[PDB]
C-alpha cells in the first residue's frame, strides 16, 4: 500500500489511477475515512486522484456534482471505503500548480467504475466543432490552479478508493 | 457594425424602442443579441442576453426582441435615470462578435429645441498665414445629437473635417462645432462652401463665399 | 468581482503599448476573456477573445499587431499593441464573457473594468495660434478661434474679463493630429460695433503663452 498512498505522483481524477490488489490505515494521518457496505478477498482496487477538498463529499454512493456526475463514479451498492488526506505541502507550489485537472463537460454521466480520458472539444451550441477550442465549443478539462494560500476547500486533496470484489 | 438610430426620445413614462439592424450572418443567424447600457464615463452594464433574456436584478421596464435581420430593444414607464447611451451586440460566427453604433437615449425634460447655427469664413490674417479654416458652431439643440455635412457648391466635402461630440451647455441643451480645414487655394477655388446641421430630420444650411 | 484596467496613456504612431486587466473574485484561467474598445464620443468594438485551453480570435482591424494574453499566477489578462495608428485611439475594457452556471457562454458580456485610455499621437506641447472671427436682430457675433494647441486646457476671456454677458466658449475638438482648436463667440449689440473694443484673451499655461487678439469689423 506504500505503492499506493506513498505514490509520489497522483493521477488527474478525470484520469484515475486503479491499481488491482492480487487495521494500520484504520492511523492519524488522513482527514475522511468513510465506509460503506463492510465496516471495518476475491479482488481489492485501489483507485487515486486528486480533487478539491470540497470536492472529497462527492467521492460517496448516490452523490452528484461535476466530480461525481462527469469524472469518478460510485455505484449505489458500493461497498468499500474511501480515504482522503489534504495534499497542500505536495500538490501546491507558489505560483499556483495547473496539472491537475477535472472534466467540466461530458455529453452524459458516467456510470459507476466508468473512465473519460477524452480531450475532444465539446459541442454546448449549435455549431460543430470540428475539432477547435471557441464560442460554445470547449476544450473539455480545466485546470484546478492549486495555490498554497487558498482556502482548506480550495485545497488538493489526494484520495483513494478502496472497492471490495 | 450593427446599425442603431443616433438618437431616440421620449417622456416620461412613455415607452420607447431601439432597433438594431444587422445582416444574416450576425443577428439573422443566431439568438445571441445582447444590450448595453452605458451612462456617460462609465462601463457598459448587461441589459438583455439572448434576445429577451434579462440578468437578474435588471428592471423588467427593459425587453428585448427580434425579427428577421432586426432586433429591438423596449424600454417601458421611461425614468430620467433610463436617459444613456445603449448598444445593441450580436455573435458574428467564428468566435468575433459586432456591436451597434450606439443609441442615445433622451428622457426629455423641456421642449425639443432646433440648432442655432453660426459659420465663420477664414478670417485674413489666417488666410496670410497660407491657411484656412471654416468654423460651423451649432448650440441650444435639444436632444444632443446631431449630424454635420460639409459642401463645396454643392458636392459633398468629406476631406479636412472635425466634428466634436455634443456637450452639455449650462442651460441644459447642447453645443458642438465643426470645422472644415482648407488651403487658400480651395477655398478661392470654389464659389460657395455650407455647413448643413441636421438635427431631429430637420436639416439647415449655413453658406459662405470668398466673394 | 470586478476587473482593472491599466497600461492606457499617450504613445506615438508606430509604436507599442501592452494593457494589464487584473481580475478580482474569479479566474480569467477557466473564464472565456475579452478586449472590447470604444473611441472618443464613438461606439464600441469587440478586439480579441482568449479560451481556457489558449485559443484567440481577433477582429480584423487588429489581426497581426495585437495579442491577447493572460498570466494565470498574476490571475492577469494582457493586450500586446504593437504598430499602433490614430485609429487605434480608444478607451480600452477588459470584458468577461456572460456564462451559466455550467460555464457555457451566452453570447454577452456580464463583467467589464473601468476602462483605459489609450491615445496615439505625436501631439507635443505647443500654444495656441488665434485668429479673430469678425462680426458680419440687432444682435452681432463675433469671436476668436483658438488653433492647434496641446495639452488641454485654454481659458478664454473677454476685455480681461470685463465682458461677461453673452459669451459661450465651446469644448474643444481633437483632431486626427492629436492637437486641439477652440472657438470662443460673444454675441453683442449691433448698435456697439463701430465704438466698443472687443478683445478675446487666451491663456495656455502649458506652454506658457498668452494671446490678445482684437476682434474688429471687417
Ligand atoms: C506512508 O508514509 C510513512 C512513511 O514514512 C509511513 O509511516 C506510512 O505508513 C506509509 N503508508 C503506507 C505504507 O501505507
Amino acid at each position: 500500500f506504500g505503492e499506493v498512498f506513498n505514490a509520489t505522483r497522483f493521477a488527474s481524477v478525470y484520469a484515475w489511477n486503479r491499481k488491482r490488489i492480487s487495521s494500520v490505515l484504520y492511523s492519524a494521518s488522513f482527514s475522511t475515512f468513510k465506509c460503506y457496505g463492510v465496516s471495518p478477498f476475491t479482488n481489492v482496487y485501489a483507485d487515486s486522484f486528486v480533487i478539491r477538498g470540497d470536492e472529497v463529499r462527492q467521492i460517496a454512493p448516490g452523490q452528484t456534482g461535476k466530480i461525481a456526475d462527469y469524472n469518478y463514479k460510485l455505484p449505489d451498492d458500493f461497498t468499500g471505503c474511501v480515504i482522503a488526506w489534504n495534499s497542500n505541502n505536495l500538490d501546491s507550489k507558489v505560483g499556483g500548480n495547473y496539472n491537475y485537472l477535472y472534466r467540466l463537460f461530458r455529453k452524459s454521466n458516467l456510470k459507476p467504475f466508468e473512465r473519460d480520458i477524452s480531450t475532444e472539444i465539446y459541442q454546448a451550441g449549435s455549431t460543430p466543432c470540428n475539432g477547435v477550442e471557441g464560442f460554445n465549443c470547449y476544450f473539455p478539462l480545466q485546470s484546478y490552479g492549486f495555490q498554497p494560500t487558498n482556502g482548506v476547500g480550495y485545497q488538493p486533496y489526494r484520495v483513494v478508493v478502496l472497492s471490495f470484489e | 457594425a450593427l446599425t442603431q438610430p443616433a438618437s431616440v426620445s421620449g417622456s416620461p413614462g412613455q415607452s420607447i424602442t431601439i432597433s438594431c439592424t444587422g445582416t444574416s450572418s450576425d443577428v439573422g443567424s443566431y439568438n445571441l443579441v445582447s444590450w448595453y447600457q452605458q451612462h456617460p464615463g462609465k462601463a457598459p452594464k448587461l441589459m438583455i442576453y439572448e434576445v429577451t433574456k434579462r440578468p437578474s436584478g435588471v428592471s423588467n421596464r427593459f425587453s428585448g426582441s427580434k425579427s428577421g435581420n432586426t432586433a429591438s430593444l423596449t424600454i417601458s414607464g421611461l425614468q430620467a435615470e433610463d436617459e444613456a447611451d445603449y448598444y445593441c451586440c450580436s455573435y458574428a460566427g467564428s468566435s468575433t462578435w459586432v456591436f451597434g453604433g450606439g443609441t442615445k437615449l433622451t428622457v426629455l425634460g423641456q421642449p425639443k429645441a432646433a440648432p442655432s447655427v453660426t459659420l465663420f469664413p477664414p478670417s485674413s490674417e489666417e488666410l496670410q498665414a497660407n491657411k484656412a479654416t471654416l468654423v460651423c458652431l451649432i448650440s441650444d439643440f435639444y436632444p444632443g445629437a446631431v449630424t454635420v455635412a460639409w459642401k463645396a457648391d454643392s458636392s459633398p466635402v468629406k476631406a479636412g473635417v472635425e466634428t466634436t461630440t455634443p456637450s452639455k451647455q449650462s442651460n441644459n441643451k447642447y453645443a458642438a462645432s465643426s470645422y472644415l480645414s482648407l488651403t487658400p487655394e480651395q477655398w478661392k477655388s470654389h464659389r460657395s462652401y455650407s455647413c448643413q446641421v441636421t438635427h431631429e430630420g430637420s436639416t439647415v444650411e449655413k453658406t459662405v463665399a470668398p466673394t | 468581482v470586478q476587473l482593472v484596467e491599466t497600461g492606457g496613456g499617450l504613445i506615438q504612431p508606430g509604436g507599442s503599448l501592452r494593457l494589464s486587466c487584473a481580475a478580482s473574485g474569479f479566474t480569467v484561467s477557466s473564464n472565456y476573456m475579452s478586449w472590447v474598445r470604444q473611441a472618443p464620443g464613438k461606439g464600441l468594438e469587440w478586439v480579441s477573445v482568449i479560451y481556457t485551453g489558449g485559443t484567440t480570435y481577433y477582429a480584423d482591424s487588429v489581426k497581426g499587431r495585437f495579442t491577447i494574453s493572460r498570466d494565470n499566477s498574476k490571475n492577469t489578462l494582457y493586450l500586446q499593441m504593437n504598430s499602433l495608428r490614430a485609429e487605434d485611439t480608444a478607451v480600452y475594457y477588459c470584458a468577461r464573457a456572460h456564462v451559466d452556471t455550467a460555464m457555457v457562454e451566452s453570447g454577452a458580456f456580464d463583467i467589464w473594468g473601468q476602462g483605459t485610455r489609450v491615445t496615439v499621437s505625436s501631439a507635443s506641447t505647443k500654444g495656441p495660434s488665434v485668429f479673430p472671427l469678425a462680426p458680419s436682430g440687432g444682435t452681432a457675433a463675433l469671436g476668436c478661434l483658438v488653433k492647434d494647441y496641446f495639452p488641454e486646457p485654454v481659458t478664454v476671456s473677454w476685455n480681461s474679463g470685463a465682458l461677461t454677458s453673452g459669451v459661450h466658449t465651446f469644448p474643444a475638438v481633437l483632431q486626427s493630429s492629436g492637437l486641439y482648436s477652440l472657438s470662443s463667440v460673444v454675441t453683442v449689440p449691433s448698435s456697439s460695433l463701430g465704438t466698443q473694443t472687443y478683445i478675446c484673451n487666451v491663456n495656455h499655461k502649458p506652454s506658457n503663452t498668452k494671446v490678445d487678439k482684437r476682434v474688429e469689423p471687417k
